[PDB]
């Protein structure tokens, strides 16, 4: 089983490479959380880190979609792509 | 900064050259050394132990370093040839008395806090 | 500025194969580069000016006899001193030792005034002297 | 001579209480690190060593311990005939050393009585 | 432009105007000898050793108090200064007692060392020395007052960094004695620090008293885990044993002090320890057994039982490496009930946004704020170093605190706003007068204690304070970088546990009763065998067997915080690491290696196999758990605020009562503290009078 | 004096005595466990408490240079006695 | 005398040594980097490593130097420097009744021209330097270990080599031969950090960086 | 000692012992200090 357990977003605070995800999170993150209140979206940020997405699936599986330099629309389109499959 | 004068070898090619006949000088006398020192071990395990010692020093990629082991091995050959090392010194290469330290993580966790 | 059959030796210094250290004590040891903090009991600072190199501690059991603190790690009392972090951090991997480095803690300058002890308004006025 | 350095011993005051107050000066100055000391608050207050071991096979008999001692507690007695058959019998602890102090006291007291003025 | 220029020993030095001579000398590197002058405390002048000669000036000035001006050549090594130093020390050593062989300060005594460097080599004092009767100030502080030099460092510390005024100087002349006149214990969370500031052996530590010598102990830096402040300490170890925990210097986290629970708690690490695995026999009695048998039994129950019937209530003292190792193990079993004893409100953003659960404004930021608001917390005991920082900011910056919890002693003086939780809503609406104060304050600060969140209405309180921050954030009186909302935690493994993704609180365990519950260092006793379903498998991996040990079957001896190279995150977000001071006793092993070895036996072997590997895995889960000694500033407070607007939880009439109101319950908090013997004397001392704590203390 | 242990072994003044289940006992068989009998903890108690009519005293352990370094004890607290740290001899002001 | 404890200081020797120090410095500016006379009238000459042979030859053969006896040849291992090893020469001039110190520098991997040609006494001193520290010397006749046991690993006097060593010895009865094992001390060497945190000598106060 | 006997004190032995090496009266070295780590005592109660 690969049902969605948690989504981890690692973004840099000021790096232009992680600028796009910052544009996403101020606007669209709240609406995403209202859609999946049970889903633990993790936004553990850092400094000088390549903006990446970790998606923990059931039975201990983790995908490593990397949203480097992705714009806010790109970040959102990656998100619904990951959670499009309920399993 | 990136350039410093060498020991004997100007690059890896001649440094590797000085390794080869050192291995040659180490291959030939192993049966003679075994005969000389009344080695319990046969000739065969003598030859690959020379091979294995030469093998473990393979990651070296610096002409100055390779010269240092080359000259150091030469002294080791010299010490062995003119009966300067006794049986105990020769048997030191064969780690016999000490028990095999296991390599799996589970065994290490069972025996102690060794990382 | 020295013509002594100079050749390009770009690759990093790897003298580890010559120091004679056994294989165990060359990877599984994590050295620490740090400026020792002043002994809080004292107030002098003459022991916090040189970078120190030390090896992580290991098992220390008790003898079946009277019971000293036995050990089996030779790299237990080895402490090295370096005058600059760069020299210290360079000696680690040159000898081939995994390291972690802690930056020097400089006591920040604090403005101190004796007249503040007796302040007309501020609560810094002391009640005893 | 009265200055002779031999088997070690801990002496005690004329009252009976030991002289060692566990300042670890003897352990700190021992050139061969043959001294091991562990101290702990005694039941009555004033506290002494709970472990005072001298490694007589590691000792160099330099006498530095008896100089460092500010209370003349650890001294090197006049005995030099404590040869033993087993290595472990040499490794003295507090009890054996205290026994030596209660055995060679009649001699060590006189030696320091004749030599204290020189020091 | 203001920088005036001075000549320290002739060499030109640029100094800020108002700088004392002593700091100017320190700029070159020369350290003027001193006794009374401690950098943190005020400047007094009783020392008289900081005396130095100013060029073309006939009078020797006191470098501890004289502010320099234009063109001064501070002749540090001038002859007149050297004669002055010898004279002053001659007076100091005139009446000092001959206690060096029996004084604990021996080997690290400033009076001893300064005598070797700046002092004569004999004495010309053929008189009778003075003797002063000893005083008792508690079962923690050795007081041999005959050795005191009246530097008044202890007096200054008590009245400045401690806040309690009980240490003073009585009498005049040579007969003047520093003490407390009427017999009374000097008790505070920072009481033990007077041992450090005292330059002589007049004030030393009773628990460690004359058990070791400074030249023979090996000092190992580490991070304290007793509290959530994460104070840096120097654990001194000799012959594989722990004697002293000395404070380190960080200038941000703990300055130069530690709490008493931080200092006098090593005795707990040597009592009531778990050293061998335990499995219940045919009579259900935990007996000694090998590691393989213990791991085999746990692995079998873990393999057979999967899904959500496996859980893990991680304790408050665990490390980040152990937390992630258990997280990975139970994730491979599909268990997502990784719980922690501390209950943080999961409603709204919860653990998602890092800014929700943090001291965003950092500890050092307290000295910059002007108005603080503590909500339902007692920082004097929940985080003693944080309270000291508040007092330090209170003293100098004239910062005005304000409390909404119960009226408790906080050293400084606050203005109680009532203990009713409804006060929070009034401030949000602006009806309460303090709401206006928060608008005018340039850098307002709001701190909510994690103990308040332990209540049933924790979500409502969090929503209330977040509305408080929003109300004053909309007003432009606050700067952009100023982070108002702040959460002060109590247990150590809470920021790290919540950062990793552990579900805050324990509600998932009772709402979905598991049968393979993993008690990882859990000792708060939040979950018992009754709430768990019948025939529950309990695995305890602690170091002390206090509460979580008896209610288990497969006890696994773990490693203490002084026996592992862990990664603890303080309540401000800084992720610091400890170092192995001494190996765990007996057969007890490191926590993360235990879980990794258990996973290998169970079949689902974890990827990481070394400390670097698990730390790298820690980086993958949260990159800020590797950035040691670096506060990774969070953001998106508005997004957390908007989510808290969703759902509606109402307040209650129960007043905000902190769990610790007085000193007596500050001592007995955690497993190490509970198992400690020296700590039991302290709680015994504060409960009854002085007569119950005294020993023949002489050396 | 010396107290015997329940297992039948003399207990040293430090309180050391091997447990019944302790394996490190075979050494003592066919030998003798060295222990001193003059327990300094006890012998110091028999010393009479000296009474002097002065606020402070000077104790050197007797013998001058042969004793411990000279210390000065403050016999002011009439509740209890003042004991020299080095040697343990007590002193007391007679009703001050 | 007003200094019954302070060791008397000679200025005439200081002037003579200083004058000779300038003399040698001008003679061979190709290698002499810096020269200093210590407070207790001892002269040290800091040469470049390539000048090991020419400088020694000049001091040995010049009519105004005649330093014709190598007292000892040792090195000081200072890890904090780029060239950790620091080879030191000590020469004595019988004709002029004076001693000189000639010191070079060398990293781990660099060969030094053996002074066996100039001073045949250096021959055995060279082997000790290589054995204790690891400094290889080119053109040495019989460069080999001199003090350490046969088949010894590492160089003991290096500051990064533990005092107790890596291997101890024991007679193993199973093989009926003395064998080597990893070291296991009955009592570990109790290291003593006994450096006072208070400045000792203001004269050598290194300026801050 | 007949002309000048040494000063007499209580702790001084009244019977000299020769070298007791070899005979079953030797000195066997042993630890003079107590234990350091107190093992947690399991509860004998049958729990549950
Ligand atoms: C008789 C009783 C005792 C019996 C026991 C005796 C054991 C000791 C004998 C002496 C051993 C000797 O010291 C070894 C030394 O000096 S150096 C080893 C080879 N290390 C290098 O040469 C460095 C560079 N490495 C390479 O060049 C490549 O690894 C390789 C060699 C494979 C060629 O590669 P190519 O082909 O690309
Ligand atoms: S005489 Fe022996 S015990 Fe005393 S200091 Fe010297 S080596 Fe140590
Ligand atoms: S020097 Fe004397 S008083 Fe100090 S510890 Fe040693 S025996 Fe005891
Ligand atoms: S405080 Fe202790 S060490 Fe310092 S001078 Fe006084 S007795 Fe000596
Ligand atoms: S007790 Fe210590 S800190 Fe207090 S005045 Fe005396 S010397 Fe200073
Ligand atoms: S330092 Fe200024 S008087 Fe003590
Ligand atoms: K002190
Ligand atoms: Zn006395």
């Amino acid at each position: 089983k690969l049902g969605l357990r948690e989504i981890r977003i690692h973004l840099c605070q000021r790096s232009p490479g992680s600028q796009g995800v910052r544009d996403f999170i101020e606007k669209r993150y709240v609406e995403l959380k209202k859609a999946n209140p049970d889903l633990p979206i993790l936004i553990r940020e850092c400094s000088d880190v390549q903006p990446k997405l970790w998606a923990r699936y059931a039975f201990g599986q983790e995908k490593n979609v990397s949203l480097n330099n992705f714009s806010a629309d790109q970040v959102t389109r990656t998100l619904e792509n990951v959670l499009s499959g309920k399993a | 900064g990136t350039s410093v004068k060498p020991i004997f070898s100007r690059d890896m090619n001649e440094a590797k050259r000085r390794v080869r006949e050192l291995y040659r000088a180490w291959y030939r006398e192993v049966p003679n050394t075994v005969h000389l020192f009344q080695l319990d071990i046969s000739v065969k395990q003598g030859r690959d132990k020379v091979r294995e010692m030469f093998m473990k020093n393979a990651h070296v990629t610096d002409p100055r370093v390779v010269d240092l082991l080359v000259i150091k091995g030469k002294m080791e050959l010299e010490e062995t040839i003119n009966v300067w090392k006794q049986r105990t010194h020769i048997m030191r290469f064969f780690h016999e008395t000490e028990a095999p330290r296991p390599t799996d993580f589970l065994s290490k966790f069972y025996v102690g806090h060794d990382p | 500025t020295q013509d002594t059959q100079l050749i390009a030796v770009d690759e990093k210094l790897d003298i580890t194969t010559l120091t004679g250290v056994p294989e165990e004590h060359i990877k599984t040891r994590k050295v620490r580069i740090f400026v020792p903090a002043r002994n809080n009991m004292q107030s002098g600072v003459n022991n916090t000016k040189k970078w120190k190199m030390e090896f992580d501690t290991r098992e220390r059991w008790e003898n079946p006899l009277m019971g000293w603190s036995s050990t089996a790690d030779p790299l237990s009392n080895l402490v090295l001193t370096f005058s600059t972090k760069e020299d210290a951090v360079a000696f680690a991997e040159k000898n081939g030792w995994s390291f972690d480095v802690e930056e020097r803690k400089v006591p920040k300058p604090k403005s101190k005034s004796y007249g503040a002890n007796f302040s007309w308004n501020k609560r810094t006025r002391v009640s005893t002297k | 001579s009265p200055r002779f350095r031999g088997e070690h011993a801990l002496r005690r005051y004329p009252s009976g209480e030991e002289r060692c107050i566990a300042c670890k000066l003897c352990e700190a100055v021992c050139p061969a690190q043959a001294i091991t000391i562990e101290a702990e608050p005694r039941a009555d207050g004033s506290r002494r060593t709970t472990r005072y071991d001298i490694d007589m096979t590691k000792c160099i008999y330099c006498g530095f311990c008896q100089e460092a001692c500010p209370v003349d507690a650890i001294v090197e007695g006049p005995n030099f005939e404590f040869s033993t058959e087993t290595h472990e019998e040499l490794l003295y602890n507090k009890e054996k050393l205290l026994n030596n102090g209660d055995k060679w006291e009649a001699e060590i007291a006189a030696n320091i009585q004749a030599d204290y003025l020189y020091r | 432009s203001n920088l005036i220029e001075v000549f320290v020993d002739g060499q030109s030095v640029m100094v800020e105007p108002g700088t004392t001579v002593l700091q100017a000398c320190e700029k070159v590197g020369m350290q003027i000898p001193r006794f009374c002058y401690h950098e943190r405390l005020s400047v007094a002048g009783n020392c008289r050793m900081c005396l130095v000669e100013i060029e073309k000036a006939p009078k020797v000035v006191a470098a501890c108090a004289m502010p320099v001006m234009k063109g001064w050549n501070i002749l540090t090594n001038s002859e007149k200064s050297k004669k002055a130093r010898e004279g002053v020390m001659e007076f100091l050593l005139a009446n000092h007692p001959l206690d060096c062989p029996i004084c604990d300060q021996g080997g690290e005594c400033d009076l001893q060392d300064q005598s070797m460097m700046f002092g004569s080599d004999r004495s010309r004092f053929l008189e009778g020395k003075r003797a002063v009767e000893d005083k008792n100030i508690g079962p923690l502080v050795k007081t041999i007052m005959t050795r005191c030099i009246q530097c008044t460092r202890c007096i200054r510390f008590a009245s400045e960094i401690a806040g309690v005024d009980d240490l003073g100087t009585t009498g005049r002349g040579n007969d003047m004695q520093v003490g407390t006149y009427i017999e009374k214990m000097f008790m505070s969370e920072l009481s033990g620090n007077i041992i450090d500031i005292c330059p002589v052996g007049a004030l030393t530590s009773k628990p460690y008293a004359f058990t070791a010598r400074p030249w023979e102990t090996r000092k190992t830096e580490s991070i304290d885990v007793m509290d959530a402040v994460g104070s840096n300490i120097v654990v001194s170890t000799r012959t594989g044993e722990v004697m002293r925990i000395l404070p380190r210097m960080h200038e941000d986290i703990n300055e130069e002090w530690i709490s008493d629970k931080t200092r006098f708690a090593y005795d707990g690490l040597k009592r009531q320890r778990l050293t061998q695995p335990m499995i219940r026999n045919e009579k259900g009695l935990l007996t000694y057994t090998t590691w393989e048998d213990a791991l085999s039994r746990v692995a079998g129950m873990l393999q057979s039982f999967q899904g959500n019937d496996v859980a893990a209530i991680a304790g408050g003292l665990v490390d980040a490496e152990a937390l992630v190792a258990l997280k990975d193990l139970l994730n491979r079993v599909d268990s997502d009930s990784l719980c922690t004893e501390e209950v943080f409100p999961t409603a709204g953003a919860g653990t998602d946004l890092r800014s929700n659960y943090l001291l965003n404004t950092t500890i050092a930021g307290v000295e910059e704020a002007d108005v603080i608001l503590l909500v339902g917390t007692n920082p004097r005991f929940e985080a003693p170093l944080f309270n000291a920082r508040i007092r330090k900011s209170w003293l100098h910056n004239d910062l005005k605190v304000a409390l909404i919890g119960s009226p408790v002693d906080l050293t400084y003086r606050y203005d109680h706003l009532g203990d009713s939780p409804k006060i929070l809503q009034d401030i949000a609406s602006g009806n309460h007068p303090f709401s206006q104060i928060l608008k005018e304050a340039k850098k307002p600060m709001v701190v909510l204690g994690s103990s308040a969140l332990q209540r049933s209405d924790g979500t409502a309180i969090l929503a209330a304070v977040s509305n408080i921050a929003q109300n004053i954030r909309l007003s432009s009186g606050v700067t952009g970088d100023w982070k108002v909302m702040n959460i002060l935690h109590r247990i150590a493994s809470q920021v790290a546990a919540l950062d990793l993704g552990y579900k805050p609180g324990v509600e998932a365990i009772r709402k979905n009763p598991p049968k393979v519950l993993f008690l990882l260092g859990a000792d708060g006793g939040c979950i018992t065998r009754q709430d768990l379903p019948k025939d529950c498998f309990i695995i305890y991996q602690g170091h002390h067997g206090d509460v979580g040990a008896p209610m288990a079957d497969v006890i696994l001896p773990g490693a203490a915080y002084t026996e592992k190279s862990a990664t603890y995150v303080n309540t401000e977000g800084r992720a610091q690491q400890t170092k192995v001071a001494v190996t765990p006793p007996g057969l007890a092993r490191e926590d993360w290696k235990i879980i990794r070895a258990l996973s290998e036996i169970a079949g689902m072997t974890l990827p990481y196999d070394t400390l670097d590997q698990v730390r790298s895995r820690l980086e993958e889960v949260s990159p800020n758990l590797v950035r040691y000694d670096d506060v990774e500033g969070a953001n998106y407070f508005q997004q957390a605020n908007e989510l808290s607007k969703l759902v509606n939880q109402q307040l209650l009439a129960d007043p905000l009562v902190p769990p610790q109101l007085t000193i007596k319950d500050f001592y007995m908090t955690d497993s190490i503290s509970r198992a400690s013997q020296t700590m039991a004397k302290c709680v015994k001392a504060v409960t009854e009078g002085i007569q119950a704590v005294e020993e023949p203390s002489i050396c | 004096g010396v107290r015997t242990s329940p297992t039948g072994e003399k207990v040293t003044h430090t309180g050391q005595a091997y447990d019944d289940g302790d394996y490190r006992r075979v050494r003592f068989s066919d030998r003798q466990k060295e222990v001193n009998e003059n327990f300094a903890i006890d012998l110091i108690a028999e010393q009479p408490v000296s009474e002097v009519g002065s606020r402070v005293i000077s104790c050197d352990g007797g013998g001058g240079a042969l004793g411990h370094p000279r210390v000065y004890i403050n016999l002011d607290k009439e509740t209890k006695t003042g004991t020299c740290g080095y040697c343990g001899l007590q002193f007391r002001q007679p009703h001050h | 005398d007003t200094r019954p404890t302070i060791r008397p200081r000679n200025d005439v020797v200081h002037k003579q040594l200083s004058a000779f120090g300038q003399y040698v410095a001008e003679i061979l500016p190709k290698y002499v980097q810096q020269v200093q006379v210590s407070c207790f009238n001892e002269l040290e000459i800091f040469i470049h490593p390539d000048g090991v042979i020419p400088v020694l030859t000049f001091l040995r053969d010049h009519t105004n130097a005649q330093f014709k006896s190598l007292a000892d040849l040792t090195a000081v291992d200072v890890p904090t420097r780029q060239n950790r090893f620091e080879i030191v020469y000590n020469l004595l001039s019988l004709r002029f009744n004076s001693q000189i110190r000639v010191k070079t520098y060398t990293d781990e991997l660099t060969p030094i021209e053996s002074s066996v040609t100039v001073y045949k006494a250096a021959n055995w001193y060279e082997r000790e330097i290589w054995d204790m520290f690891g400094v290889f010397f080119a053109n040495h006749p019989d460069l080999r270990r001199i003090l350490t046991g046969y088949g010894f690993e590492g160089h003991p006097f290096r500051k990064d080599f533990p005092l107790s060593g890596y291997v101890e010895l024991r007679y193993d009865d199973e093989v009926k031969r003395v064998v080597a094992e990893p070291v296991e001390l009955a009592q570990e060497f109790r290291k003593f950090d006994l450096n006072s945190p208070w400045e000792a000598f203001p004269a050598y106060r290194q300026p801050p960086e | 000692p007949t002309t000048k006997p040494p000063t007499a004190r209580k702790y001084i032995w009244t019977n000299h012992k020769f070298n007791v090496s070899g005979t079953p009266q030797q000195y066997v070295p042993y630890s003079t200090t107590r234990k350091k780590i107190q093992e947690w005592v399991p509860p004998s109660t049958p729990y549950k």
